[PDB]
RNA sequence: ACGGAAGGGCACCACCAGGAGUGGAGCCUGCGGCUUAAUUUGACUCAACACGGGGAAACUCACCAGGUCCAGACACAAUAAG
RNA sequence: UAAUUGCGAUAACGAACGAGACCUUAACCUACUAAAUAGUGGUGCUAGCAUUUGCUGGUUAUCCACUUCUUAGAGGGACUAUCGGUUUCAAGCCGAUGGAAGUUUGAGGCAAUAACAGGUCUGUGAUGCCCUUAGACGUUCUGGGCCGCACGCGCGCUACACUGACGGAGCCAGCGAGUCUAACCUUGGCCGAGAGGUCUUGGUAAUCUUGUGAAACUCCGUCGUGCUGGGGAUAGAGCAUUGUA
C-alpha cells in the first residue's frame, strides 16, 4: 500500500562473492485507471427502514423491515435519482432485494413498463423469476414474462410484461430489430448481474449492448438510467466511466467486508 | 450557518454530518457542510433533527453488526492473513525477546536433568 | 566549551532517531532551526564525533549537513542508555 | 466556476506539447474552452565582467534565461475540473490552476 | 506567493544546489548528473550512477539517508521529496564519468600518458565520434605543461558543439600541486533521437529506382 | 624571426575626404609623486590608469592606534568531587 | 572570394580542425491557431455643439463580432531572383528590373593548432610549499584611513553663446524593474516654496506604478553682442531625507 520508491531485481551467484548485479526499476506511468476506488464504511448507524417509504403498497410486503446494512452509500440515492451509478456487491449480500430498486427508482413516476433484467448464464434465468412468483406479482398485480430461446411468449404478452429477464445472446436476437421492433421503445432503466464477465466468452456479447444503448440514448436524445450489479472489480474507475455513471454513487467494497467471514488456505502438490 | 449552498455530495467529496449523517424521509445523505447550513433537507425538505423494550428490537439488534461491520472494515488489515503450511509464525510480538537466548536455557537445563 | 550538558545530551538524542541534523555555517546566529539552541554549539560539538569517527560531514555551500556512520549508532546508546535496537535512524 | 489553468515552463517545446492535449481534452468532452494565449517571452539577462581579476580588455557577456508563459482559461462544473491537474506533469513544466 | 520571476530562478539553483551535493557525496559511485522533477505536491528527483545498489543500499539505506538529509535542509514537509535511483546507461560515453575513472587512475600511481590514452580507447569503443581528454598543471617538472590526448574528430564552432558534446571537469588533488581533468565527449549523433540527428552541413540523397522505357503503347484494363 | 628588400592583397584598433573631438579652463574619478600612525593593495605601450565589476562614513577592510575571544578538532600525560 | 572560399593545374590521394553552415535578434506576411492580463467596430446607458444624417466622448459583468494594429506558437519568405555586359567564357565580377530585404540582408553568440615564463593565490571549503597560530598575520568591538595636497599624467562631465539663455505653453519613445513573513514598485486624497511629509490604493505583475505624458525637440514671449540674463567651482547661512551615527 505504501508505494516503496522502486522495484529493484538483484541477480547472486551461489559460488562466487560479489558476483551481484542489480537493477533499480522505476514505476511512474501511475494513472487514475491504476487504482482501485473502492469505500471506507462510514457512519450510516440511522437507517430508513420499511417506515421511511411513503408506499404503503410494499410496505405491507417484505416482512423484513430493516434496510440491507451493506448499501450504506446506496440506500434511496437511486430510488428518486435517475443518475446511472455502480453497485458492485461481492456474494450474496443483497442481490436480490438491491435488483428490485427498479421498480424503486423510476416505476412510481411512469408505471406500466417493461423494465428488462439481464442474467448472465441461463440458470439465473428461473431463480429470478420463479422466487418473485410469490412476491411481487401477487402483490403487486403486475405480471413478469421471461424471455429465453426455449421460450416463445405472445408478444402481446411481451410488450404488456412489466419485467423481462433474458439473456445477453437471447438479448442480442431481440436487439437486432431496434429498428421496426415496437416492443422496444419502453427503456427507461436496464439492469443486469454479474457484469464482469467480459473476460469470459459470454463478456462480449454483453458490452456490445450497453455501447447499444448509449447511442439509443445519444441519437434520440433522452437519458436512459442503467444499473450494474457485480462483485468487487478490480478496475473500477474504467468501468465507471464506460458505463456513464456519475460522482453521486458508487459501490466498491472489498473481501474484506462479508456477511459471513470467510477463511482462505494455500497448498502445492 | 444560513449558507444557501446545498451541498449534495453525500458525502462523495466533504465528511458527512456525524450527528445527521442522512435524511430521515428521503434516505439522501447529509455532509457536514449540508448540515450546519441548514437543518432542513435539500431534496424532499424535511426536518433532519426534531426541535431497550420500548425500541424496536430489531433496529438496535441491526446496528450490533454494523459496528461489526466497522470493525470489520477497521480491522481489515491483517483479515488477508494467510496460514499456509509454510508460515513460520514466529508468534513474537516485535522482537524475538529483545535478540537473546535464555528463556530456552532453562531447556538445556531441563535437557541436564535427563 | 564549556556549556551545559542537557543540549549536548538534547543534541545526541536527537541525533539518534532520524540519524541526519543540519546546521548552518553562520556563526553567532544564535537560533538553530527546530533546535532551541545556538549552531555554535551544533557546529562545533560533532566534527569531535568525526574527529573520532563517529560523524561525516559536508560542505556544500556551507550548510554542513551531518549524518553519523555504521558505528557512530551504538556509542551513542550507552550515551542515552537506550536498549539495544530501541529507535535506530535505520527504520524502514 | 471560471477554471483558470497557467503554465510557465523554461522550455517551449514540451510546454506546448503539454498545452496541445489539453485544449483537445476539453473538446474531446464537449466543454466550453478559451484558448491558450501567450504572454511575451520573459527574458532574463544578466551582464557582467568576462574576466576574475581586474585586468584585460574590457570584455562582457550577457546571459540570457527564456520564461515563456501560457494559459488557458476553461469553464466547467466540479467533478470534471479535479480530473485535469492530477494529470499531464511533465518536467520542467509546472502547471497551477485558480477557481474563480 | 513568490513570482515567477523569481520562483522557477530559485527553481534552477535548487537544481544546482543539489548537483554540487551528489559530486560531493557520491563520487566514487559514479555519480553522471541528475534532473528535478517537480508534481503538484510530489517532489521527485532522479539520481544517476552506475552502481545503483550502492546508492540505495541494504534497506534502501543510502537512499533513505541522502532523502533524509534533503528532507530537512530543504525544510520540506515529511513524504513530500522522493529520490530515485537509476544507472546510467553507456558508462563508457558519459565524459562526467569518464571524467572520474582519470580522477582515479592518477591517484594510483598510473602513467598520465597510458591512464589518459586508456580512457580515450574506451569512449571511442563505447560509441563516441570523438573525445578528447585534457591534463594540464606539473607532468614530471616543476614548470607547469598540459598534455593533450585525442582522437576522432570534435568541432569547436557552433551550436552543435553544445548539442553534440559534453562538458567534464574534475580537479586531481596531488602532493605535486593540483592537476586538472577536462573532457569532451562527442556522442554518435546517429543515435541522438531528440531534436537533431545529425550535423547541419550533413546533406544526404535517397539513393532512387531506375525504371526502363516501356517503349510501348500498353494496356491494362480492369 | 627580422629587412630604411621585391610581388600580390587587406585593416578608420591605418591613412585619404571629412565630421565630432580630446590635449587649453572648472570639477568628478583613477595612476605616479609628496605626506602621515596608516594614508592597504594588483596591474605600467598596443595588451593599466570611471580597470579589480573598487560609486570605501560603521561594515565592506586587506591598513593605523587601541580593547574583548578562541572556534587548540582529536590523542596522550599531569591537577583533581576535602 | 572576406575566407587554404572556389575554378583549375598537379607527386600526390584521401582525410581532419578553422571559414561557412549553425543558432539568438531585427525588419515581410491583412495567411493557420487563438486572446477583456491587447485592441478594433457595432450595439445598450450617458455628456457637449449644430442639431438634420455628424464630431468628440464616458461607461464593466450592457452585450455581439474581428484579429488590421499587439502577442506568440506553428509556417512561408532570399537562393543574389530575372535581364544585359565581361572572364580559360571557371570560379566570379559589374549594371538594370522586381522584391521588405540583393555591401555572406544588418547586429551578435559561437569560434582552431602553438604560445605569453601576460592577469588572478584580493572569488573559490581549488590547491603544492613557506610564515604564524593564543598579549596569533585567526576571529570580533570603538575610532581613524583608504578621500590626506608643492605638482605631473588618463578615462571623462560642464561650458565659452543669438543654431544662444530664460518664462510660458504644444507635447512624443523604447530596452527594463518592482512585497510574506516582508515590508518592495507606489496611484489618489491632503499638508508643504521646495526638499519632502501623512491617510489610503492596486500590483508576486501583458491587467498597478506607467501612455513611465523624459529630455533634446516645436511655437509664443523676455534679453541683446556688454565676460551680459553666458558659465556656475568657489564660500556662507538655513530647511528635509537616508541611516545608530
Ligand atoms: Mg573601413
Ligand atoms: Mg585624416
Ligand atoms: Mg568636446
Ligand atoms: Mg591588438
Ligand atoms: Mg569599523
Ligand atoms: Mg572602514
Ligand atoms: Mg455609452
Ligand atoms: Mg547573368
Ligand atoms: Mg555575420
Ligand atoms: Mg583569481
Ligand atoms: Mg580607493
Ligand atoms: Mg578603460
Ligand atoms: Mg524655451
Ligand atoms: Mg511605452
Ligand atoms: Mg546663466
Ligand atoms: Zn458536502
Ligand atoms: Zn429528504
Amino acid at each position: 500500500d505504501p508505494l516503496p520508491p522502486q522495484v529493484v531485481v538483484k541477480v547472486v551467484s551461489d559460488t562466487w562473492i560479489g558476483c551481484e548485479s542489480t537493477h533499480a526499476i522505476s514505476f511512474q506511468h501511475l494513472i487514475r485507471p491504476f487504482n482501485e476506488t473502492l469505500q471506507t464504511k462510514l457512519l450510516k448507524l440511522r437507517p430508513l427502514p420499511t417506515s421511511a417509504l411513503q408506499n404503503p403498497l410494499i410496505e405491507s410486503i417484505y416482512p423484513f423491515k430493516y434496510f440491507n446494512p451493506m448499501q450504506t452509500m446506496t440506500f434511496y440515492t437511486l430510488y428518486n435519482t435517475n443518475e446511472n451509478a455502480f453497485v458492485g456487491s461481492p456474494t450474496g449480500s443483497g442481490k436480490t432485494i438491491v435488483a428490485e430498486l427498479a421498480i424503486w427508482h423510476a416505476f412510481k413516476t411512469f408505471p406500466g413498463k417493461k423494465i428488462v433484467y439481464i442474467a448472465p448464464m441461463k440458470a439465473l434465468v428461473r431463480e429470478r423469476v420463479d422466487d418473485w412468483r410469490k412476491k411481487i406479482t401477487p402483490v403487486t398485480g403486475d405480471k413478469v414474462v421471461e424471455l429465453t430461446g426455449d421460450s416463445l411468449p405472445d408478444p402481446k404478452d411481451v410488450h404488456d410484461a412489466t419485467i423481462v429477464i433474458t439473456t445477453p445472446e437471447k438479448f442480442d436476437g431481440i436487439s437486432r430489430n431496434w429498428q421496426t421492433r415496437k416492443f422496444v421503445q419502453d427503456v427507461s432503466l436496464i439492469i443486469m448481474d454479474e457484469i464482469h464477465l467480459l473476460a469470459s466468452d459470454r463478456g462480449p456479447i454483453l458490452e456490445m449492448i450497453v455501447s447499444r444503448m448509449n447511442y439509443i440514448s445519444s441519437q434520440t436524445k433522452q437519458p436512459v438510467r442503467l444499473l450494474g450489479m457485480s462483485t468487487a472489480v478490480s478496475n473500477a474507475y474504467d468501468m465507471a466511466g464506460w458505463l456513464g455513471v456519475k460522482d453521486h454513487g458508487l459501490y466498491n467494497f472489498p473481501s474484506s467486508v462479508r456477511p459471513v467471514p470467510l477463511k482462505m488456505y494455500i497448498d502445492g502438490f | 450557518s444560513g449558507s444557501s449552498k446545498n451541498c449534495n455530495c453525500q458525502g462523495t467529496r466533504h465528511p458527512v454530518f456525524d450527528i445527521a449523517p442522512n435524511c430521515l424521509h428521503c434516505g439522501k445523505v447529509v455532509c457536514v457542510i449540508e448540515g450546519l447550513n441548514k437543518g432542513k433537507c435539500g431534496h424532499c425538505h424535511e426536518q433532519l433533527i426534531s426541535d431497550k423494550a420500548e425500541e424496536n428490537p430489531e433496529l438496535l439488534a441491526a446496528q450490533e453488526r454494523l459496528d461489526r461491520l466497522l470493525y470489520f472494515q477497521d480491522t481489515s488489515a491483517e483479515r488477508t492473513k494467510i496460514i499456509d503450511n509454510a508460515s513460520d509464525f514466529d508468534m513474537n510480538q516485535e522482537v524475538g525477546l529483545w535478540g537473546s537466548a535464555r528463556e530456552r536455557a532453562l531447556a538445556l537445563k531441563k535437557q541436564q536433568r535427563n | 566549551m564549556l556549556m551545559p550538558k542537557e543540549d549536548r545530551n538534547k543534541i545526541h538524542q536527537y541525533l539518534f532517531q532520524e540519524g541526519v541534523v543540519v546546521a548552518k555555517k553562520d556563526f553567532n546566529q544564535a537560533k538553530h532551526e527546530e533546535i532551541d539552541t545556538k549552531n555554535l554549539y551544533v557546529i562545533k560539538a560533532l566534527q569531535s564525533l568525526t574527529s573520532k569517527g563517529y560523524v561525516k560531514t559536508q560542505f556544500s555551500w556551507q550548510y554542513y549537513y551531518y549524518t553519523l556512520t555504521e558505528e557512530g549508532v551504538e556509542y551513542l546508546r550507552e550515551y542515552l542508555n537506550l536498549p539495544e535496537h530501541i529507535v535506530p535512524g535505520t527504520y524502514i | 466556476i471560471k477554471i483558470r489553468i497557467t503554465l510557465t515552463s523554461t522550455k517551449v517545446k514540451q510546454l506546448e506539447n503539454v498545452s496541445s492535449n489539453i485544449v483537445k481534452n476539453a473538446e474531446q468532452h464537449n466543454l466550453v474552452k478559451k484558448g491558450p494565449v501567450r504572454l511575451p517571452t520573459k527574458v532574463l539577462k544578466i551582464s557582467t565582467r568576462k574576466t576574475p581579476n581586474g585586468e584585460g580588455s574590457k570584455t562582457w557577456e550577457t546571459y540570457e534565461m527564456r520564461i515563456h508563459k501560457r494559459y488557458i482559461d476553461l469553464e466547467a462544473p466540479v467533478q470534471i475540473v479535479k480530473r485535469i491537474t492530477q494529470i499531464t506533469i511533465e518536467p520542467g513544466v509546472d502547471v497551477e490552476v485558480v477557481v474563480a | 506567493l513568490i513570482s515567477k520571476k523569481r520562483k522557477l530562478v530559485a527553481d534552477g539553483v535548487f537544481y544546482a544546489e543539489l548537483n554540487e551535493f551528489f559530486t560531493r557525496e557520491l563520487a566514487e559511485e559514479g555519480y553522471s548528473g541528475v534532473e528535478v522533477r517537480v508534481t503538484p505536491t510530489k517532489t521527485e528527483v532522479i539520481i544517476r550512477a552506475t552502481r545503483t545498489q550502492d546508492v540505495l543500499g541494504e534497506n534502501g539505506r543510502r537512499i533513505n539517508e541522502l532523502t533524509l538529509l534533503v528532507q530537512k535542509r530543504f525544510k520540506y514537509a515529511p513524504g513530500t521529496i522522493v529520490l530515485y535511483a537509476e544507472r546510467v546507461q553507456d558508462r563508457g560515453l558519459s565524459a562526467v564519468a569518464q571524467a572520474e575513472s582519470m580522477k582515479f587512475k592518477l591517484l594510483n600511481g598510473l602513467a598520465i600518458r597510458r591512464a589518459a590514452y586508456g580512457v580515450v580507447r574506451y569512449v571511442m569503443e563505447s560509441g563516441a565520434k570523438g573525445c578528447e581528454v585534457v591534463v594540464s598543471g606539473k607532468l614530471r617538472a616543476a614548470r607547469a605543461k598540459a598534455m593533450k590526448f585525442a582522437d576522432g574528430f570534435l568541432i569547436h564552432s557552433g551550436q552543435p558543439v553544445n548539442d553534440f558534446i559534453d562538458t567534464a571537469t574534475r580537479h586531481v588533488l596531488m602532493r605535486q600541486g593540483v592537476l586538472g581533468i577536462k573532457v569532451k565527449i562527442m556522442r554518435d549523433p546517429a543515435k541522438s533521437r531528440t531534436g537533431p540527428k545529425a550535423l547541419p552541413d550533413a546533406v544526404t540523397i535517397i539513393e532512387p529506382k531506375e525504371e526502363e522505357p516501356i517503349l510501348a503503347p500498353s494496356v491494362k484494363d480492369y
